[PDB]
């Protein structure tokens, strides 16, 4: 393997779980890191957003 | 407003760009 200051290209699978809802829980989406109650919105969200 | 489209992790390191036009139309150019 090499690595370099330029953007690293080979990661693992980086498996997911199941969701839970309406129970303050844990929880790490793709990065985003925090604690609470997620529940189901009606926003409205651009496709890169 | 302006909206992305692409990212790219390539690791290049750009110094100059042309364009190409095509043939069988003014453009405008600018820095930031």
């Amino acid at each position: 393997f090499e690595l370099l200051h330029a953007p690293a290209t080979v990661c693992g699978p980086k498996k997911s779980t199941n969701l839970v809802k309406n129970k303050c829980v844990n929880f790490n989406f793709n990065g985003l890191t925090g604690t609470g109650v997620l529940t189901e919105s009606n926003k409205k969200f651009l496709p890169f957003q | 407003a302006l909206e992305p489209l692409v990212d790219l992790p390539i690791g290049i390191n750009i110094t100059r760009f042309q364009t190409l036009l095509a043939l069988h139309a003014a453009y405008y150019v600018g820095y930031l």
